[PDB]
């Protein structure tokens, strides 16, 4: 289940109590833990199995206490075992452990001195970002234009990895400044205020760079976005199961009864399903592509639905002809769309040449009638040659 | 089928031993009957997961032991015990149940280095699942050195009191009926190798012309010990051999095959070829596999030897041409557990089986034929037994086959080969008296 | 004669078997990392770096597509 | 020529002018006079390569 790290004298837990009690409205068995009130190290593993499903880190400074509770390598080892992480930063409080751990994930937050500044007076007392800058669906999609408060914040430079899922953008006219005479950290629209990250084991992380965002004094602007952001962070909003990835002949027989062959008619069928936290619903989607593949791909065919069930929408590919190239081909569906869950289904099959019997026959072909007629003529003339040769008298 | 009544447990010990890679219990009960119709039976309750993997079930009297009729049936499932000398309805009796299992537990750190101790996790009951009411019941966990509980309860009672190489506790009074109230999990050090095979087929070959019996065994053994982290490195293994003395550790380097008394022609082969690292000393056949079998690794091999037939076969008294064979049901290493055994005995070509007796309750039996060398007619009589769950140390038994083999069918082997040679040479005569000259 | 300061470490493969006289070595391609970083950076992460010394710098990574 | 290796592929695949916008806003200057105006539109007629950064 969930876990809360926090501390007093920087950001108390009382001014977050609207959201955690929302997690109490679900079946999340929360388990708090307090820096500057607890000296025991978190038994995050007893021997080899994982106690907590989730972790939530409220803003703090990471001098010695945070490295006592969770170091970087223990957090890597927690995140590879489907351990969902929600982490927060601010220019008033940059932890060092979380900054290095995010640097391992290709997310580069701004350090202690650097603060983001937006002019043009959006609110002119604190920074605030409208809902135009939400880059990705499947985490939150705004039905109408609204504002999201960000009191003092810090942006992140992002590496170009596949796994990183951007969620919100800096408002394109902002920058960073420090008290020291250092260079600017990020440009206008290249900094990202909140950043998601999805593991290859389908574990998720959300770095969210403001202490004034999730507070109890802000439900008038960022109430639904934080609730569905926390729906996305823990695997509850958008995950995908792929149930039956089966291929067979076009007339219904399987690979087991008759193995495949060059220039053959097959069918392929995979079905997807998503999960809104309560029910496995059928997954409506374009963009799903079959690949028939050697070292290089021989087929990329987009999948039409052609099917339905109570908790699964299937997808077909139509009757397609196998290549005349012999070899060991793999049947691949990598559904890899950022924002929602990665799935891979592959089945490696051998596809052989034609047998010596399974050729166009000599009487079937229009060109070989001459030679069948001439071989039959030589044979019948040979039989009359031996009977005529024996029955004559020399 | 639930038992009604008429047995009440005064004393109830339960001693689990965990020391040789199969769990053995020695329950000791002292029962009292109630004033009713005097009934003569008993029901021992097992869980549905333990009843699937059980290999031996026996009962004694405690005064002086003879045996009792202990029958195992075929969702708590039972096993009946039948008493001779039907008991008066108010009298104390004494009783000993022994049982031997198949499971041993899970390695609780599943990855561990080869120079490190392993610890296993076993799950069981603490309050005894008895079909009847108990008045006093003590538990005793004998076995290896270090025992530790897993998720200890908040109650100070029902907690383990450690003794010298023992772990003694238990709910001691007034347990009403079937009690699945709490499931125990205990971790313990265990330095046996945990050899277990998955499929043993062993083929023996009776032979009246050679007067010899010929054993051939195919072992498919795994090591269910803890797997090793950071992979396998020959440097750490070879330095671990060169440091000292090869104490007791996990992996398999040598196997001690305990054969019958006079065994003559020993061989030990893999699938790919033969293996030369084997040493056949008197009564003992030592074996070194090609690679040391660490935790989770597979190894399938074949051993074989040759005994004379004069000590496994015995001519009957009423007829000269009726033979009775008693075959050792199991030969192997001293610490192994057999998940499947199929014992194929092969009688000669004209033998006809009359009677079959086995001391261990088999799963299956059938009679087929199989053609070996110079089986021109139907072939050898393959009498094959299928046993499921066996222990190397426990299942001491011999299979008794009573068949006949008359001299009318004893001399049909050279007469059949003589029939092929004769019809081949008359075939030569037809192909040399025949005129083809155009 | 070779020395342990030779033979640089192997960060993409790991040995699974090596025979008794060290003839036939059997290696395995260990799977690519879950967080997407290269395996030599995992190797230089898990050892030898860097004496509890740090540096904070503009990472010079270009721009995200 | 010394731009990134990510924008030239995108401007070369889709024909659209890349825009240049100059910013000279400040803090002590009051709003509705801060400069947020796109001032220039470039063009490109180059040849690209494979293995994009896609
Ligand atoms: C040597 O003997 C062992 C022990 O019997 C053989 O291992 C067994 O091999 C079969 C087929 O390789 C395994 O069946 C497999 O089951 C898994 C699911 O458990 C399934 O995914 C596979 O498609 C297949 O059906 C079986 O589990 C396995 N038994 C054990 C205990 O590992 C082995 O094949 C023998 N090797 C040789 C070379 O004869
Ligand atoms: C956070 O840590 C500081 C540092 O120890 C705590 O300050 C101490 O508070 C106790 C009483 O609560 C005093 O007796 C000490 O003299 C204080 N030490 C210093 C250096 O100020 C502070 O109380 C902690 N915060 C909380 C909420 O417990
Ligand atoms: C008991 O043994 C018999 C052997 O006679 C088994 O029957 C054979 O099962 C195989 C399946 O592998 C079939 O191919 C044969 O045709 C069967 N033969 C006969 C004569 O039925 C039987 O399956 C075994 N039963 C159990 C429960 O183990
Ligand atoms: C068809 O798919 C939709 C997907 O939302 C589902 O709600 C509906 O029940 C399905 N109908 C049938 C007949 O399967």
């Amino acid at each position: 289940r969930t876990l809360v790290l926090y501390d007093q004298s920087t950001e108390p837990l009382e001014e977050y109590s609207v959201y955690l009690k929302d997690l109490e409205q679900r079946n999340y068995k929360l388990e708090y833990l307090d820096i500057n009130s607890t000296s025991t190290t978190v038994d995050l593993y007893d021997k080899e199995q994982r106690l907590f499903d989730n972790i939530i880190v409220f803003p703090t400074k990471g001098g010695k206490n945070l490295a006592r509770q969770i170091p970087v390598k223990q957090l890597i080892k927690f995140f590879e075992n489907e351990g969902n992480i929600l982490c927060m930063s601010s220019p008033g409080a940059v932890p060092n452990t979380i900054r290095l751990f995010l640097n391992e994930l290709g997310i580069y937050p701004s350090p202690k001195g650097h603060v983001i500044r937006d002019y043009f007076s959006p609110s002119s007392e604190e920074l605030v970002v409208s809902s135009n800058h939400l880059l990705n669906k499947y985490v939150y999609n705004a039905r109408k234009s609204e504002d999201f408060v960000f009191g003092e914040s810090s942006a992140a430079l992002l590496e170009n990895r596949e796994q990183i899922v951007p969620i919100l953008n800096a408002p394109r006219t902002s920058f960073t400044e420090s008290k020291g005479k250092c260079n600017s950290w990020t440009s206008g629209s290249q900094g990202f205020l909140v950043v998601g990250f999805q593991n290859l084991n389908n574990a998720r992380l959300v770095w969210i760079g403001s202490s004034d965002f999730l507070k109890n004094k802000n439900q008038d602007s960022n109430q639904e976005f934080a609730k569905e952001l926390l729906k996305w962070t823990f695997n509850e909003k958008s995950v995908i199961k792929s149930v039956h990835a089966v291929h067979s002949h076009a007339d219904g027989t399987s690979y087991d009864e008759e193995p495949y062959k060059i220039k053959d008619k097959v069918i392929y069928s995979v079905g997807f399903s998503e999960w809104n936290g309560e029910e496995w619903l059928p997954h409506i989607a374009d963009d799903i592509q079959f690949e028939l593949r050697q070292v290089d791909p021989y087929y990329r065919l987009t999948l039409s639905p052609s099917g339905n069930d109570s908790e699964t929408q299937y997808y077909t590919t139509g009757e397609f002809i196998l290549p005349d190239r012999h070899g060991v081909f793999t049947f691949l569906t990598d559904y890899r769309k950022i924002g929602l869950s990665f799935t891979t289904d592959k089945d490696v099959k051998a596809i052989r040449h034609l047998a010596n019997d399974e050729y166009p026959r000599s009487w079937e072909i229009s060109n070989s009638w001459v030679y069948i007629s001439a071989i039959c003529g030589v044979i019948v003339a040979w039989i009359f040659f031996v009977v005529s040769f024996v029955t004559t008298s020399s | 089928y639930e038992p009604p009544a008429t047995w009440e447990n005064v004393d109830y010990k339960r001693t689990i031993d965990v020391s040789n890679a199969y769990i053995s219990e020695t329950i000791e009960i002292t029962i009292k009957n109630i004033a009713s119709e005097p009934a003569t039976e008993y029901f021992t309750a097992f869980e549905s997961g333990i009843f699937s993997k059980v290999s031996f079930f026996s009962a004694y009297f405690t005064n002086e032991a003879t045996f009792l009729n202990s029958q195992l049936l075929a969702e708590i499932r039972y096993g009946i015990i039948q008493f001779p000398n039907a008991i008066s309805p108010q009298e104390e009796v004494s009783l000993v149940i022994k049982s031997f299992y198949n499971t041993v537990g899970i390695p609780y750190p599943e990855h561990v280095g080869m120079s490190e101790e392993q610890h296993l996790l076993w799950e069981t009951n603490r309050l005894p699942l008895s079909a009847y009411d108990t008045k006093k019941a003590s538990f005793t966990l004998i076995g290896s050195s270090s025992f530790e509980e897993y998720h200890p309860p908040n109650d100070e009672s029902l907690l383990g009191k450690a003794n010298g190489n023992s772990f003694e506790f238990g709910p001691w009074e007034d347990i009403p009926r079937f009690s699945s109230n709490e499931t125990l999990a205990i971790v313990y050090s265990h330095n046996a190798p945990l050899n277990q095979v998955v499929n043993l087929r062993r083929d023996i070959w009776l032979s009246h012309w050679a007067s010899t019996i010929q054993f051939e065994e195919y072992y498919e053994l795994t090591n269910k010990a803890a797997k090793l982290s950071k992979g396998f490195s020959r440097l750490e293994l070879m330095k671990q051999i060169q440091t000292q003395n090869m104490r007791q550790t996990h992996f398999v380097t040598v196997l001690d095959m305990l054969l019958p008394e006079g065994a003559t022609d020993h061989y030990f082969t893999d699938l790919v070829g033969l293996v030369s690292t084997s040493h056949a000393e008197r009564d003992h056949f030592f074996i070194r596999p090609r690679f040391p079998i660490f935790g989770g690794w597979n190894y399938n091999f074949t051993v074989g030897w040759t005994n004379k037939l004069s000590d496994f076969l015995h001519v009957s008294s009423g007829s000269d041409e009726k033979f009775v064979a008693s075959i050792p049901i199991l030969n192997g290493p001293p610490d192994t557990v057999y998940d499947n055994v199929e014992l194929s005995v092969f009688l000669p070509e004209g033998a006809e089986i009359f009677d079959i007796d086995s001391p261990v309750p088999f799963t299956n039996v059938s009679i087929e034929t199989q053609k070996s060398y110079f089986d021109l007619n139907k072939g050898h009589v393959k009498l094959t037994f299928s046993y499921r769950n066996l222990i190397s140390q426990v299942a001491n038994g011999q299979v008794l086959i009573k068949y006949d083999y008359p001299k009318s069918s004893f001399f049909k082997k050279p007469l059949s080969i003589a029939c092929y040679i004769f019809t081949a040479l008359m075939g030569v005569f037809v192909l040399k008296t025949l005129n083809m000259n155009v | 004669m070779i020395t342990p300061l030779d033979v640089p470490p192997l960060d993409y493969f790991d040995e699974v078997f090596t025979s008794e006289n060290w003839m036939v070595r059997i290696y395995q391609l260990k799977k690519d990392d879950a967080q997407g970083r290269t395996l030599r950076d995992v190797g230089e992460l898990t050892r030898s770096s860097t004496k509890t010394r740090r540096s904070i710098k503009r990472p010079e990574l270009g721009l995200r597509v | 020529a010394k731009l990134d290796a990510a924008l030239l592929q995108e401007a070369s695949r889709s024909p659209e002018p890349i825009k240049a916008t100059l910013i000279l806003a400040s803090s002590t200057a009051k709003p509705k006079e801060n400069l947020f105006r796109e001032i220039l539109q470039l063009n490109l007629n180059f040849d690209v390569d494979h293995s994009d950064s896609d």
